[PDB]
DNA sequence: ATCGATGTATATATCTGACACGTGCCTGGAGACTAGGGAGTAATCCCCTTGGCGGTTAAAACGCGGGGGACAGCGCGTACGTGCGTTTAAGCGGTGCTAGAGCTGTCTACGACCAATTGAGCGGCCTCGGCACCGGGATTCTGAT
DNA sequence: ATCAGAATCCCGGTGCCGAGGCCGCTCAATTGGTCGTAGACAGCTCTAGCACCGCTTAAACGCACGTACGCGCTGTCCCCCGCGTTTTAACCGCCAAGGGGATTACTCCCTAGTCTCCAGGCACGTGTCAGATATATACATCGAT
């Protein structure tokens, strides 16, 4: 043993627990969960460095909500955005909710 | 009292306090706002949703229960905004969608 | 005594590999392949076997889609028949051979 | 012929399963030479930079992670071997 | 008839010695003259001559047509010189228009791609110019070298005698640059067997042998012809 | 009576037109086109004048590139004239529409 | 009208000696009658495609001026950088 | 002592310090505010400097040169789209940019043309 | 007037700098001033991004003479990448000098 | 239009190794707290943007004439697909060795922070010459003969 | 090609406003120095990469055949070009006026940083069923008669 684990993090889990809350009967390959994992990780390079982008353009230091949203606007295509800053949205509200 | 994780708090799977540490810690700006990784995780969960609904039902109509790269491949192209988000990604194991031009197909 | 017409056996070729996951290329003519032009850039390395299937994936597929782009060239020029200043007007286009 | 060099292992077989998995019905004889020159310089420009990665790194194996970030370099972004 | 010939011949070394500004026009014929590879062949005669001509001051400077490049093979003084057409030895930068000189024929023609990048290094640690080199035959009728017309132009607009060896005139502008030094008020002579289209012209035409002819006019102006030891390099006289 | 041959006129407006550097479509219009269509995202928006000036040099440097990689699927096809499959060829290989 | 004016028909604005001229910088010899209307169609999608990030920078910038440099961000991030307006 | 900085040195710039007329320590004050790392090591914007430095010299070299060509002695975007279009290494580079008024290299594609006598 | 200046950077000065020591007889307006000032923010935008990759992927906190100098040979093409590593080494053991 | 043999389908049983779930462990997310600076917000100066008007004249629009280009037909030659029999070597499994990836330990050279000092770089003003314009003289072509 | 004659080039005059130099001042770079941790260097261990042996049989190879596609040529029609007249509104110069950029001062909400607490997420283990394979059998479709 001797430590050597090291721990290597992955979307995993949550890909199978928003695949099993979509498709209740269905599951995921091991190469289609790297794929998954991937995907994700991709995204979210994408959105933060555009919110990077955005921060630094307008002279601010921090990325808000507005930059991730922004970024969002510009970055995901068509209807597909219109949905996402919705979800959005929506749970930002939720978790300001009694805060 | 006993912890909550974010994400739960937020009414979502996809983990909060882990997309907070990936932006405190890629160094894309010198602070990260509190609402920045609850709406960042709302937004991979919903993209993340989509690719496996579609997935699922192209697995489904394959009659397989389990989803592998083929029905990943199949979702994206089948969809004209999944397909314009993923442009120049290549997806390992994949293949291609099963098109053949119009004037390729025999005559009669 | 029997004999498929020609471009046929083509045609439920493209019908059959269109449907398939698999890699087209032998696997060690490639590995020989990829240390044949490493060699050029540093002398002794060694390859993680997932590396050199990492570049048989991305190869394959880019060599798929630029066949893709040159049988769209052919077809708009009136021909079945893809050539060689196809690949390159494809490529032109694309920004590769400009 | 036993002195085979190493390019002309991508068969022509090999290039017309791609040609046909690409959906092209027909493919001319002059095709293969351009065909294994276009796949020589697409691998040097990304075994270069995989090189370059791996140089920097101060080791002597090509890995997964090399392969990736010279394709995300690219502009072709591979799925399947990491992030 | 000899005799003519021989007195015509007298009184061209007499323009010859009185002009002070002699320009010369050559043509393929005196070139072509040893029975013509144009790596192999031996600079004729005339050539020898027209640089012993050039080393006593009877010569301002020197236009040809011939592409055999056998001027520039006799080391010439190529500053003095012209070559209309271009020449099977000689390359152009284009990205910077120096030129250059070699050993092997340059083979390629038409102003294409000879398979060289330029050589000129660079003030401050720059790169190297990399700029394509490119065959000098011009194929057929385009603007001629530029520096090599406008030269041969204002050293004919500035010639008080101009000869014409070898050549026919009809190439346009080349063989019409002889008639701006006729146009200021300078004199000209035609030396061919062929006919010209401004055979009219001149103030002195002579029929005979090139070779024959600018022999008698050394002997004449009392010059040994120097004998060719082997190929020639001077940029610069 | 003096007629140019159909075409001469087109081959010295392009020597023309390569060797000069100045915007080609009307100022006023291209304003205009800009207003129209930025009233579809907000209502009421304004535009510095150099604002203006840069979307018609990227729009108008755009059009141009895009009828170089035209004239080639033209001249690919066995044309001199330029017709609407090609601008759509182009865009297709350039990744646009696909 | 002094404010708040409405705006339609200035496409056929983009006139079809600017298009011809357009294509000859671009080298064309010989042009088809069919090929204006199509020009128009892609400048059109084109343009919007810039102004929409164009007004979305803006939007985040809380301002109602459309600046040089919302234009050369747009382009910027659709890989078409434009030199020469101070970005 | 610190009365030594106060009475020496005499603020030799490290573009100076290192041959470069390119501003050292303006590069490594932006590489610090860009966000691109924690931490911007003393040889990083000498590096980047002496490089920016290198292709500036690069560009204005043929930029000059196309500029004495057409017979102008100052530099307009003109020269600068003939510079960099007619290199295959900047050309490369700059292949996703536009330069404003740089127009176009002449360039007819060759079947469009007429064709010519010859004679040997 | 009225204490309402604000100062703006530019590559400017030192571009006009290098162009009198490679053509000491040239001048360069506006305009031309204008995209060279923003042609060096484009190449130092694209190789510090670069250098911050390589850093990152190697998990180191640094970006150095290394980082910069592989950067560099990644993003610049041909002979142009051999002659700004050896103007970049030249230039690091000049300041390195008396160390 | 029917007929036949080939390939893709489909139904069956059967065997096997990847995924789904369970358990133990330790790491990182969380909770409650503090400290200070980023950016929200309001009030002001004044730039530059939008609108309106009258002349001008360059460009756009309409027409008409006609020639060169698109493109539909058809003919011919060679090049590429389908097939089959022979040769190669890729793929498999097994066994062996040791280079080097990976981790852990120890140390110190490097660079972030900080305050005090100065000149390098910016905005603004003014001069004058590089160059846009052009009207005048020549030549260098292209149409007239 | 010969003939004047355009058609354009080369040049000297003029003129203006943009490039280059100069000034002065302010804030960004430099200097000297301290602190503490990122990372370079060494030592070990055990993964997985390279090399080799021989066996099987899928695949590549190479040769024959002939069909259909490429492309070369040609004729006919109509669509686009060039040019002349008229119409238009782009352009420009002026003048009006106020929306909204940009800069400033105030101030409190927010998020970096901290310590300790504990349960979520990772690696490791093992069992079984979703799926792959082997085999039997029915239907789809292609191409010849
Ligand atoms: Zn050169």
């Amino acid at each position: 043993k001797k430590r050597r684990k090291t721990r290597k993090e992955s979307y995993a889990i949550y890909v199978y627990k928003v695949l099993k809350q979509v498709h209740p009967d269905t599951g995921i390959s091991s190469k289609a969960m790297s794929i998954m994992n991937s995907f994700v990780n991709d995204v979210f390079e994408r959105i933060a460095g555009e919110a990077s982008r955005l921060a630094h353009y307008n002279k601010r230091s921090t990325i808000t909500s507005r930059e991730i949203q922004t970024a969002v606007r510009l970055l995901l295509p068509g209807e597909l955005a219109k949905h996402a800053v919705s979800e959005g949205t929506k749970a930002v509200t939720k978790y300001t909710s009694a805060k | 009292a006993k912890a909550k994780t974010r994400s739960s708090r937020a009414g979502l799977q996809f983990p909060v306090g882990r997309v907070h540490r990936l932006l405190r810690k890629g160094n894309y700006a010198e602070r990260v706002g509190a609402g920045a990784p609850v709406y960042l995780a709302a937004v991979l969960e919903y993209l993340t949703a989509e690719i496996l609904e579609l997935a699922g039902n192209a697995a489904r109509d394959n009659k397989k229960t389990r989803i592998i790269p083929r029905h990943l491949q199949l979702a994206v192209r089948n969809d004209e905004e999944l397909n314009k988000l993923l442009g120049r990604v290549t997806i390992a194991q994949g293949g291609v969608l099963p098109n053949i031009q119009s004037v390729l197909l025999p005559k009669k | 005594p029997h004999r498929y017409r020609p471009g046929t056996v083509a045609l439920r070729e493209i019908r059959r590999y269109q449907k398939s996951t698999e890699l087209l290329i032998r696997k060690l003519p490639f590995q020989r392949l990829v240390r044949e032009i490493a060699q050029d850039f540093k002398t002794d390395l060694r390859f993680q076997s997932s590396a050199v299937m990492a570049l048989q994936e991305a190869s394959e597929a880019y060599l798929v889609g630029l066949f893709e782009d040159t049988n769209l060239c052919a077809i708009h020029a009136k021909r079945v028949t893809i050539m060689p200043k196809d690949i390159q007007l494809a490529r032109r286009i694309r920004g590769e051979r400009a | 012929k036993v002195l085979r060099d190493n390019i002309q292992g991508i068969t022509k077989p090999a290039i017309r399963r791609l040609a046909r998995r690409g959906g092209v019905k027909r493919i001319s004889g002059l095709i293969y030479e351009e065909t294994r020159g276009v796949l020589k310089v697409f691998l040097e420009n990304v075994i270069r930079d995989a090189v370059t990665y791996t140089e920097h790194a101060k080791r002597k194996t090509v890995t997964a992670m090399d392969v990736v970030y010279a394709l995300k370099r690219q502009g072709r972004t591979l799925y399947g071997f990491g992030g | 008839p000899p005799e003519e010939l021989e007195r015509k011949v007298w009184e061209l070394a007499r323009l010859v010695w009185q002009s002070s500004s002699v320009v010369f026009h050559t043509g393929a014929g005196i070139s072509t003259a040893s029975g013509i590879t144009f790596e192999s062949a031996r600079p004729t005669q005339t050539h020898m001559a027209l640089v012993q001509l050039e080393r006593v001051g009877l010569l301002r400077f020197l236009v040809s047509q011939n592409v055999d490049g056998l001027h520039v093979r006799s080391g010439f003084p190529r500053d003095k010189l012209a070559e209309l057409h271009g020449n099977m030895f000689v390359e152009e930068c284009a990205k910077c228009k120096t030129q250059y000189v070699r050993d092997t024929v340059v083979g390629t023609m038409g102003l294409k791609a000879t398979g060289r990048l330029c050589t000129v290094a660079k003030a401050r640690g720059l790169r190297a110019c990399r700029g394509e080199l490119r065959d000098t035959i011009l194929d057929w009728e385009d603007s001629l070298p530029d520096r090599d017309l406008a030269l041969a132009d204002e050293a004919s607009r500035n010639a008080d005698l101009s000869i014409t060896l070898g050549t026919s005139l009809q190439i346009r502008p080349s063989g019409n640059l002889p008639l701006a030094t006729k146009r200021r008020g300078g004199r000209l002579v035609i030396v061919n067997l062929q006919p010209t289209k401004h055979d009219r012209h001149a103030d002195l035409r002579i029929h005979g042998y090139v070779d024959e002819v600018m022999t008698r006019l050394m002997k004449h102006l009392g010059l040994e012809i120097p004998a060719w030891d082997g190929p020639r390099v001077l940029e610069r006289a």
